[PDB]
């Protein structure tokens, strides 16, 4: 019509044979490419690598735990009760733990063993209604609760002079009582004091989880040494066990590694909790330059992190006077500590440090956000590499995605890298370029790609760098 | 022969509500949420999104049985300002907006139908453009063969979509039922709504992302029966079950997950999927990929009539617009459509060309209302089946031009390497219109290529 033929015309020049052939051969040709790149989409699919299976994680997996020994000085001085401890839930939630280990709430005498009641409350912290009522305020803000249990936690000896047997039968029915009072896990410290404490674990194990496989149980010693910690893990082996296996040392990081090593290596790899103890803060080991460089290393490691109370903004016994280094208190705000009105500061509150994003405060609550969150931190594979003289340096990964790289200098002088890792399997080798999270020390750029063999470190700095699963 | 009439008003319904319910509802909820801050924030953004697209599309419904010829908001402004500009819009849609939405969608349904094998992973990115390519090429030959075949496929698709969505709007609804209501208690609801329209705005434009396609039977006039009741019947019957189905099927989505789980997840569907059902938790992204087909189908049933229209009017080249016989379908603007389609497999990401663009949508959108006033008053010679009231076009106007601003205003080089494009298109349309009398080496060329097309594909012009 317009810039081409009309029917007829048409008609009748294409009928003529040839064309037809030219029609049908390119149908055949179009329904034959196809099925071609139908094929080339099956081939490329069975040829590609499956994924793992998530290895079905629990709720103590997650992130952190929060240890609140003393209750009377976490809030203050009169609402040192149950009731007022559903007020700070959201600070909790603002620090992303997943689990609240109580302090011992039973009533509890002396050494006196007759007036030592596991299933009664003492009244100086409330009754069983404020308990419940806790509870389930907790349950409504993802936040598990973990009784400890200790029986003479008032005493010198914290498992009762006397015999363990009438002892360690009380704490039997003391766990199916608090079960399903609705709990969900409990904690014995001090447990070297117990005698055969080896087959009494395995009992309360064995009680804990013929109730739920939602439930823990966690055990506390002094020992830091390796083969004592192996010998109370060899029939249990889904026992947490706090120790003070971390704590002892700290001047050289060639000797971190070591540890943390030829834990993993004596193990076999499996789920393990990282303390520097059972019962203190960071800062009764730690000087207080080195409180950034834990922090990221506790929060990297493969198990579950426990801290105290205070540890997320380095709270210091030998800083207030006319104290109990046991349990100092907390400073919330500026007030908070009546005696000495005078002796705080701003950079020492919570208040103060909520503010400032070069803070102690303010990097827990990163390092707690990337814990929880990541799955390579969740449930990745280890692999430390050999770097230069003073550095802890390894790398994080799961399966395919993104993967993490720690490095950290525990020395004084600062030095160059020498990321000379060479060991790693094909699938978590470095490349040229990483981008950078974090550092404890401000004074850099968080994003920009940085590359690593020019990668020099200051006194004391930790570094969070990622890749991505490519070649 | 001319194309025909059969397309009747519950395949005018199915047309609109397949081709908007397409891979919005699965893949931006996470946009609107991440930038409106809140829960509550974000379900008023799609309410509003929804009365947005349903005031629009009666100014269309007047719109079309006023100036009833196939082609909307092409012909429209054809009607009214003429050859040129008509040609830009014309030009902007055929090489951008209708080759980019469709090879979207086609990508989605390969990477959700593909979902199931590699369920904590990336799928391969190359298989997934294979199956979406496999997905336009087929829908392209169904589409050349009948347009009967079409519409069925237009039916069983939307209905499937529905059913589809009907089971995720009930399972939320269970969820509430069993009495453990976590978020929507009406006291949080709220917190995190943050203020700042700068970037509330880039939120609505994620849910207006959900509702494109609302003006896709316009196109398709001129095949309709009776397109006086129909096509006003199967715009009001359509619109507000979409926009009712987009609210409660992001209440579902928020009866289950909690917010941070919803910005930092890549997939909301498969989350629903997995805590529901956890055993035969594979059939929801199944069903995505089944959404993803049917509204990939709709789009090209309607571009293609489009670049029909286009060719009739001496805008672009003549072997479009024409009929094959027998068959009586539009085999060379099909063709055409799908070649444009799988061009677009060469992008690393085409869902950045998306804000790009926007702003040129909603003028062209905006000037077909505004000519639409001015037909009012300087053309009363004409005879409108429905009259709207007034004043909500000019709402709608209003609306139009607040948001063309807002985007020029946080992201101005985005919409300047636009204005570039829409430019580009110049020099081709005088070139090919305004140059008649053209040198005599050149036509004798174009004549025998469009009548070897014509021997190729058995194709006849339009006239009886
Ligand atoms: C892509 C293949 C699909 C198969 C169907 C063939 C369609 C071919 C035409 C494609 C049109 C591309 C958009 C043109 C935009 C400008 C429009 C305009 O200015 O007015 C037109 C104007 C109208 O004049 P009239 O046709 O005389 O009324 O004609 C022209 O100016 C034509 C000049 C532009 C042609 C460019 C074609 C480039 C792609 C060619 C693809 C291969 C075709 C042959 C295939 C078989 C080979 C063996
Ligand atoms: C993802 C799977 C489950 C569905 C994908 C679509 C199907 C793979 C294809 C294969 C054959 C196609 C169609 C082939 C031809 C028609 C015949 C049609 O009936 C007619 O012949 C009316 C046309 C006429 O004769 O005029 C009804 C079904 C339909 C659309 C078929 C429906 C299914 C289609 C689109
Ligand atoms: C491959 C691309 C890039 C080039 C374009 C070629 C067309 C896509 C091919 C594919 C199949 C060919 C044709 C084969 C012959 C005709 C007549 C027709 O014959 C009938 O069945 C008539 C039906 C009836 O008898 O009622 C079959 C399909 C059709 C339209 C096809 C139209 C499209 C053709 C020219
Ligand atoms: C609970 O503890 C008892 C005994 O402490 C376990 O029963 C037996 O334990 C010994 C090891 O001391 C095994 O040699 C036996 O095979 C066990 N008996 C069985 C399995 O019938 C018992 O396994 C513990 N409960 C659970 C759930 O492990
Ligand atoms: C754990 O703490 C105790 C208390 O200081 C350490 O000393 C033991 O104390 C108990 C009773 O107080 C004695 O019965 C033990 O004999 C003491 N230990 C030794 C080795 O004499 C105990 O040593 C600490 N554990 C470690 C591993 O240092
Ligand atoms: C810690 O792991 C290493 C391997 O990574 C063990 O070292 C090997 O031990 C076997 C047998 O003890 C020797 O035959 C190999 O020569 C050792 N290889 C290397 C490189 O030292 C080591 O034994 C493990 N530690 C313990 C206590 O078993
Ligand atoms: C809180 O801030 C004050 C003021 O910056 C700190 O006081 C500084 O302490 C360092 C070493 O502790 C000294 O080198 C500075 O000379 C002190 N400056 C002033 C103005 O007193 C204080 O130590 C900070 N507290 C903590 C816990 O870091
Ligand atoms: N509803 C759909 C879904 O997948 O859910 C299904 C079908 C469909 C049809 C047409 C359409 O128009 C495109 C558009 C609309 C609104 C805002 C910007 C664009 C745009 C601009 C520039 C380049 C590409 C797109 C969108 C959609 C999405």
């Amino acid at each position: 019509k317009f810039t081409g033929l009309s029917k007829e015309e048409l008609l009748k020049v294409a009928g003529s044979p040839g064309w037809v052939r030219t029609r049908w051969a390119l149908l055949l040709l179009f329904w034959l490419g196809w099925l071609g790149m139908l094929a080339g989409a099956v081939v490329i699919i069975v040829r590609a690598p499956r994924c793992r299976e998530l290895p079905a994680q629990k709720w103590w997996h997650t992130g952190a735990l929060y240890r609140i020994g003393d209750l009377q000085a976490f809030q203050g001085h009169g609402a040192g009760n149950l009731a007022g401890l559903k007020g700070r839930l959201d600070y909790l939630s603002s620090l992303k733990v997943k689990g609240l280990v109580l302090g011992p709430i039973h009533k509890n005498q002396k050494d006196d063993v007759a007036q030592t009641d596991l299933l009664q409350i003492d009244p100086n912290f409330g009754s069983k209604e404020d308990f419940d009522s806790l509870l389930q305020s907790a349950k409504k803000k993802s936040i598990r609760v973990i009784l400890d249990l200790t029986p003479n936690y008032r005493g010198e000896n914290s498992w009762f002079s006397t015999q363990v047997d009438t002892v360690a039968t009380k704490v039997k029915d003391a766990l199916e009582f608090w079960l399903q009072a609705g709990v969900d896990g409990f904690q014995v410290r001090d447990i070297e004091n117990l005698k055969d404490a080896s087959s009494f674990l395995a009992e309360w194990q064995n009680i804990t989880k013929g109730f739920s496989e939602d439930r823990l149980l966690i055990a506390g010693t002094n020992s830091s040494d390796l083969q004592q910690i192996l010998s109370l893990l060899e029939s249990n082996k889904d026992l947490l066990l706090t120790s003070s296996y971390l704590s002892d040392s700290g001047s050289t990081g060639e000797h971190t590694k070591s540890l943390v090593t030829q834990y993993l290596n004596a193990t076999g790899n499996r789920w393990c909790s990282w303390s520097l103890s059972q019962a203190r803060l960071l800062t009764s080991f730690l000087p207080a330059q080195l409180l950034r460089l834990y922090q990221l290393m506790l929060f990297t490691l493969p198990g579950t992190p426990v801290f105290s109370y205070g540890d997320e903004i380095g709270l210091d016994a030998a800083a207030l006077p006319g104290q109990p280094m046991e349990a100092p208190v907390m400073l919330w705000d500026e007030s908070s500590f009546p005696d000495i009105p005078g002796a705080v500061s701003a950079n020492m509150t919570v208040k103060g440090q909520s503010e400032d994003p070069g803070s102690l405060l303010s990097l827990f609550r990163r390092l707690s956000d990337q814990r929880s969150k990541e799955r390579s931190l969740l449930h990745g594979d280890f692999h430390a590499f050999s770097a230069g003289p003073g550095l802890f340096s390894y790398i994080r990964h799961w399966d395919q995605n993104e993967r993490f790289l720690v490095v950290l200098n525990f020395g004084d002088v600062g030095l160059s890298a020498g990321l000379q890792a060479s060991d790693l399997p094909a699938s978590a080798s470095l490349p040229a370029k990483a981008d950078l999270l974090l550092s404890t020390q401000p004074g850099r750029e968080e994003g920009s790609p940085l590359e690593l063999e020019r990668l020099k470190l200051e006194p004391h700095e930790g570094l969070l760098l990622r890749f991505p699963y490519a070649a | 022969v001319t194309l025909q009439r059969n397309i009747t008003l519950l395949n005018g319904v199915a047309i609109i509500v397949g081709t908007i319910i397409g891979s919005g509802i699965f893949v931006t909820p996470t946009g609107v949420l991440k930038e409106a801050g809140s829960p509550g924030l974000a379900l008023v953004v799609w309410a509003a999104c929804g009365v947005f697209s349903i005031v629009g599309a009666l100014c269309y419904a007047e719109l079309g049985t006023t100036i009833s010829k196939s082609g909307g908001d092409y012909a429209y402004m054809l009607e009214v300002y003429g050859s040129l500009p008509a040609f830009l819009k014309l030009w902007i849609e055929l090489l951008i907006i209708r080759p980019s939405s469709q090879y979207i969608v086609a990508l989605v349904f390969a990477t959700y139908l593909l979902k199931p094998l590699f369920p904590t992973c990336p799928v391969p990115e190359e298989a997934a453009k294979l199956v979406a390519c496999l997905c336009v090429l087929l829908l392209t030959a169904v589409n050349c063969y009948s347009v009967k075949a079409a519409t069925r496929v237009q039916d069983a698709f939307a209905a499937a979509k529905l059913l589809a969505l009907a089971l995720i709007i009930l399972l939320g609804f269970v969820q509430i039922g069993k009495g453990d209501v976590s978020n929507l208690d009406p006291n949080f609801s709220f917190e995190g709504t943050k203020l700042d329209v700068g970037n509330i705005v880039l939120a609505l434009y994620s849910g207006l992302f959900a509702y494109g396609g609302w003006n896709y039977l316009n196109f398709v006039t001129e095949e309709m029966i009776n397109p006086y009741r129909n096509l006003p019947l199967a715009i009001i019957i359509s619109l507000p079950i979409v926009t009712l189905v987009y609210v409660l099927t992001n209440l579902a989505y928020f009866t289950t997950l909690s917010t941070e789980q919803m910005l930092s997840s890549e997939a909301v569907a498969v989350d629903f999927g997995n805590y529901h059902l956890g055993v035969m938790s594979w059939i929801i992204p199944v069903f995505v990929g089944l959404s993803c087909f049917g509204s990939v189908n709709g789009s090209l049933f309607t571009s293609s009539r489009l670049f029909f229209v286009g060719s009739r009017e001496g805008h672009l080249p003549s072997i479009l617009s024409m009929i094959h016989p027998q068959l009586l379908t539009p085999v060379p603007s099909l063709v055409f459509t799908c070649v444009m389609t799988l061009l677009y497999a060469f992008s690393k990401d085409i869902f950045s060309v998306i804000n790009f663009f926007s702003f040129f949508n909603w003028l062209c959108v905006a000037l077909a209302i505004i000519g639409m006033i001015w037909l009012r008053h300087r053309k009363p010679e004409l005879e409108r089946p429905i009259k709207v009231n007034l004043a909500l076009p000019v709402f709608f106007i209003l609306a139009c031009l607040f948001l063309i601003a807002v985007s020029f205003w946080k992201t101005p080089v985005e919409c300047g390497i636009g204005f570039t494009i829409i430019l580009s298109g110049l020099p081709v349309y005088f070139f090919g219109v305004w140059w008649k009398n053209k040198p005599k080496w050149l036509l004798q060329g174009i004549f025998s290529t469009t009548v070897l097309c014509q021997k190729l594909m058995q194709v006849v012009p339009q006239e009886t």
